[PDB]
């Protein structure tokens, strides 16, 4: 669009509400496929995507599997981990959305959440 | 008709007074009534910048209307004022049907022919054509016009295939 | 000290709002809802209109297999529900003469069938409620004495007869 | 079901439901060893 | 002819051959199901039957080649190669009335995403 | 095994809701069981697409 | 009629080109991209009717521009990891207790997955107020839960079909242990 | 020179199917084609055709509002049962296996010990 432009966008309602936040201390992100390639084009874009919204990752390659069967057929698995480190509930939400809506045709996730929380009331003394 | 021209001011007077505040259909039986024509200015001067939400049947026919009267009026000025207000938030959901789309973007393409420098108007030609609308007959004569008036007769092969 | 930030919330279509509000038009392309293939791609105002009536045609013939023939497409598979994609009843199940049987006729919009069982419930002697009669009127005179797709209003027609015979006729009815 | 099951408690490949899908690349992830 | 007198063109899907699936070719369906861990393997596969016969006989001698059936999330992408010899009122007309068919009998978002050519693009000949 | 052990076992187990009451080998069969718990259409569907003229 | 990419200029919004996850359209990539086995004395095919490049799930939709260009409207969306906890050394000191929950994201119509209902909850015992005769009973009932090496108690629930049933099950597990650790008893004695 | 919104006014006035139909109506003055994929997904997605990210596997699933407690202490139902007989032993043993069950709601496990209470009723 060189002249026709939008004048104004409207952007999406995001309310601070009153409660508190979720605290993820790791949250470890596994993806699966059959094909090496589609799964290190998808760790450039979550590594950057993590990168621009300031998450902190680290990024390694699990051991492949291969389930052969009976002709011989087989089936190979290969994966990767995503693990960030130090993000709230709300960045959370947001990147996983992202990234999950843009996950691959035949790749599959598994998302490991590690939430902090403190003790409850009831066991911070004993029962007299 | 003419008769008539008062007693709509008095209604739309008495609708601000009493707080109901006008839709597009509003604006639009005005535009129409009058249109048989300076209250358009004054119209879109209240109208600009604002968010609209459907109100009346009628609010799909408002820009179609507008920009009909830029088109009698000859003003390239009020027609992108029509346009922004267009282009404001989620106000283009208001052009109607594909009838009053192209009804209002064949006005508004003549328009710029007639009355924008040949840079701007090709820059219209590639921005609206045929992402927005497709061309009539009518408009390719206005835009081969536009072209003789401007001197700028070595794009004429482009606009060709174009229409081809 | 651990100050705990605020959980910020938004709407589940939010974020693809604002990714939506990151890009723009294009300007090379025909609008979203033809096909990208050049073979396809309308080149007429004509023919743009001639391809949505056909898409168009086509989804209307879909809707008239898919509920005529409910038993085919009754098997759920999606979890969570869909109730958008499952077919839609339009056949009144209440069959004995009663009130219910004319509200959900009413509720279909079935103008003559809902006639119909409302002169059976006067045979009868069944007395209606009041407001079963004013909603077969709004029914009646929202499609005046046709079956849902300008019609001129006949003398004597159903609504005519209906609301004469109204022993009690309040506000709403007139 | 559940009725028989109270009173006694008183008391080929089948993951796909295959050569011709395999070997035409019909059957996602699978190949030749 | 005589005993010892014994002794067609072709795209690339039907050249190469199955041992090359993983190699040169790729494959058709892209889903999670033969993933480690994940289910519903069988029920992919039988969909997949499903539509390729329900394609097949709804767009008869226009498919170029095989479709390739793409799935994320929900969401379910047939990406089919046709010939530019049906008009094209006929093919929104199909387009339509499969994709509304497929949504309703798998109760799911299906789209689809014609691709004309003018002829079998043929690879070699066998 | 010593009576004492016996005894936090036994409690352990109240605690996480397993059996207390002596299990044997025959009798923690039932515990394990309340553990756990179309061609028609597709013909249908293809030979009356095919009668009304939209398939094959 | 002619392709498109023809009238694609050389510095355009390509983003707007591709805004979502699309397949690969040789008329709209206006790149002169070939996939093929050659055969001899051949070349790999073009991409108009390749299958092959058809097949690929394309990243077009995701370029590095493009990816800026989403997390820069994505930053609204965001909060803030608190200062205080800069490292796990404070994390284990003013949260004693962990979480573990996961979810799964298949591809097909139905989204349920049985094991999204498991909870794991890990705390060390040292976080918790014990003398030495509640750390001793705690420790043997919990048995093979509790790790010497790492003083960590782990508590694993999927009892409950759905995943806040189970968390609060674990929540309970750990109250009701804290208590009966707590608790001397008359057998107790005959140790 | 003065704007239309300026002058005389009329002074009069101080500060069921139709309804759905006129709603209907309403609706149609913003029915547009779809601009892009993203209003195919919004839409979608508002419609309910779409699943709703994050994912959540347990989406549109409640349980009918149950606690834990429902679920893991099912021994109020042995209310009615003999307290201290063997068929006791045979219920203590059946609610600890229903106990244990996430694939059953809790009306399935109360009625599984209702048909048991039946049973054991006529024998």
């Amino acid at each position: 669009l060189h002249v026709d432009v939008p004048k104004d966008l409207t952007k999406p309602v995001v309310t601070i509400s009153d409660e508190p936040d979720i605290l993820y201390k790791r949250l470890s992100v596994l993806v699966k496929g059959h094909d090496k390639a589609v799964l290190d084009s998808y760790e450039y874009f979550a590594v950057l995507a993590a990168k621009e919204l300031g998450i902190s990752i680290k990024v390694h390659e699990p051991p492949r599997k291969i389930e052969r069967f009976t002709v011989q057929y087989e089936m190979r698995t290969l994966y990767r981990c995503l693990e960030l480190e130090h993000l709230t509930g709300s960045t959370a939400d947001v990147y996983l959305e992202y990234i999950q809506r843009n996950l691959p045709e035949g790749v599959a996730m598994e998302v490991t959440k590690t939430q902090l929380e403190q003790l409850p009331e009831h066991i911070k003394e004993p029962i007299w | 008709h003419v008769f008539a021209r008062s007693p709509a001011l008095q209604v739309l007077r008495e609708m601000k007074a009493i707080g109901i505040e006008p839709s597009l259909a509003t604006y639009h039986h005005i535009i129409r009534l009058f249109d048989q024509s300076f209250i358009i200015y004054d119209i879109m001067n209240e109208l600009m910048g604002k968010r609209f939400s459907p109100k009346d049947p009628d609010d799909d026919k408002f820009f179609q209307s507008a920009m009909s009267i830029c088109s009698s009026l000859r003003d390239l000025e009020l027609a992108y004022q029509v346009h922004g207000l267009l282009k404001t938030g989620d106000n283009w959901k208001f052009i109607g049907p594909d009838q009053h789309r192209n009804f209002y973007y064949s006005k508004f393409f003549d328009l710029i022919c007639l009355m924008e420098q040949i840079d701007v108007t090709l820059k219209w030609y590639e921005d609206l054509i045929p992402s927005a609308y497709f061309p009539h007959s009518q408009t390719m004569i206005h835009l081969l016009q536009a072209l003789d008036v401007a001197n700028r007769l070595e794009v004429i092969p482009k606009i060709w295939k174009d229409s081809k | 000290e651990v100050v705990i930030p605020k959980k910020k919330t938004w709407d589940k279509v939010a974020v693809l709002q604002a990714l939506a509000s990151t890009v723009n038009r294009d300007t090379t392309a025909v609008p979203y809802v033809f096909q990208d293939d050049p073979y396809l791609m309308p080149a007429s105002s004509l023919e743009s209109r001639s391809f949505l009536l056909a898409k168009k045609s086509g989804e209307n013939v879909a809707k008239f297999i898919i509920n005529s023939y409910p038993k085919y497409f009754q098997k759920d598979i999606a979890e969570p529900h869909i109730p958008c994609l499952m077919p839609e009843y339009f056949e009144p199940q209440i069959k004995d003469i009663s009130e219910a049987a004319l509200k959900e006729r009413i509720e279909l919009r079935k103008v003559k069938a809902s006639v119909d069982m409302f002169d059976q419930l006067l045979q009868a002697g069944t007395t209606v409620s009041l407001e079963t009669t004013n909603s077969l009127l709004d029914l009646l005179c929202y499609y005046g004495d046709q079956e849902p797709s300008g019609v001129t209003w006949r003398a004597k027609n159903n609504a005519e007869r209906i609301f004469s015979l109204m022993p009690e006729k309040n506000e709403h009815s007139y | 079901a559940d009725e028989r099951l109270r009173i006694n408690s008183l008391r080929v490949k089948r993951r796909w439901r295959f050569r011709h899908l395999a070997d035409h690349g019909q059957l996602s992830g699978i190949q030749r060893a | 002819r005589e005993l010892p007198c014994a002794w067609k063109p072709v795209t690339y899907e039907e050249a190469h051959a199955p041992h090359y699936i993983a190699h040169r070719k790729g494959w058709l369906s892209l889903h999670t199901g033969n993933l480690d861990g994940e289910d519903h393997a069988a029920e992919r596969t039988v969909e997949d039957v499903f539509l390729r016969k329900f394609m097949w006989g709804t767009f008869p001698g226009c498919l170029a080649d095989q479709l390739v059936l793409k799935r994320r999330g929900n969401q379910l992408e047939i990406c089919a190669v046709v010939l530019r010899q049906l008009s094209p009122h006929k093919y929104y007309f199909l387009v339509g009335y499969s994709e509304t068919l497929l949504s309703y009998f798998y109760k799911c978002p299906v789209r689809l995403h014609l691709q004309t050519v003018p002829s079998k693009v043929v690879y070699k000949y066998l | 095994l010593s009576e004492y052990a016996f005894r936090m076992s036994r409690l352990s187990a109240r605690l996480f809701g397993e059996v207390t009451r002596p299990t044997n080998s025959k009798s923690m069969k039932v515990v394990k069981l309340f553990s756990e718990l179309n061609h028609h259409t597709y013909a249908e569907l293809m030979q009356t697409l095919r009668f009304l003229g939209l398939y094959r | 009629l002619p392709p498109r990419t023809e009238k694609m200029a050389v510095d355009q919004d390509w983003p707007s080109v591709y805004p979502v996850a699309a397949p690969f359209k040789p008329s709209a990539v206006p790149l002169p991209v070939r996939m093929g086995y050659p055969v001899k004395k051949g070349v790999p095919m073009a991409k108009e009717g390749n299958l092959e490049l058809l097949k690929i799930p394309n990243f077009l939709h995701l370029t590095p521009v493009a990816i800026k260009k989403h997390c820069e409207a994505l930053k609204d969306f965001c909060t803030e990891w608190p200062a205080a906890l800069d490292s796990d050394e404070k994390c284990e000191k003013h949260f004693p207790i962990e979480i573990d929950s996961t979810d799964y994201v298949s591809s097909g119509p139905s989204v349920r997955n049985p094991r999204a209902r498991v909870v794991v909850l890990r705390v060390k015992l040292s976080s918790l107020n014990l003398d030495d005769h509640a750390k001793k009973k705690l420790i043997k009932l919990v048995g093979e839960r509790y790790c010497k090496t790492t003083d960590v108690l782990t508590i694993k629930t999927d009892r409950c079909p759905l995943r806040r049933q189970n968390y609060d099950y674990a929540v309970y597990l750990l109250t009701v242990l804290y208590h009966e650790s707590w608790n001397t008893e008359e057998w107790e004695k005959s140790k | 020179r003065k704007n239309i919104f300026t002058g005389k006014r009329l002074n009069i006035f101080d500060m069921s199917l139709w309804d759905v139909e006129f709603a209907k109506q309403l609706a149609t003055v913003n029915e547009q084609p779809l601009q892009n994929g993203f209003e195919e997904l919004i839409q979608w997605t508002k419609e309910g055709k779409l699943w709703e990210f994050p994912i959540n596997n347990e989406a549109g699933f409640d349980d009918d509002g149950s606690e834990f407690h429902e679920h893991i202490f099912l021994e109020k139902h042995l209310e009615s049962f003999p307290k201290q007989g063997p068929i006791r032993h045979f219920m203590e043993l059946v609610t600890c296996g229903l106990s244990k069950n996430p694939y059953l709601s809790v009306k399935q496990k109360v009625e599984h010990i209702e048909w048991f209470r039946n049973y054991f009723n006529e024998k």
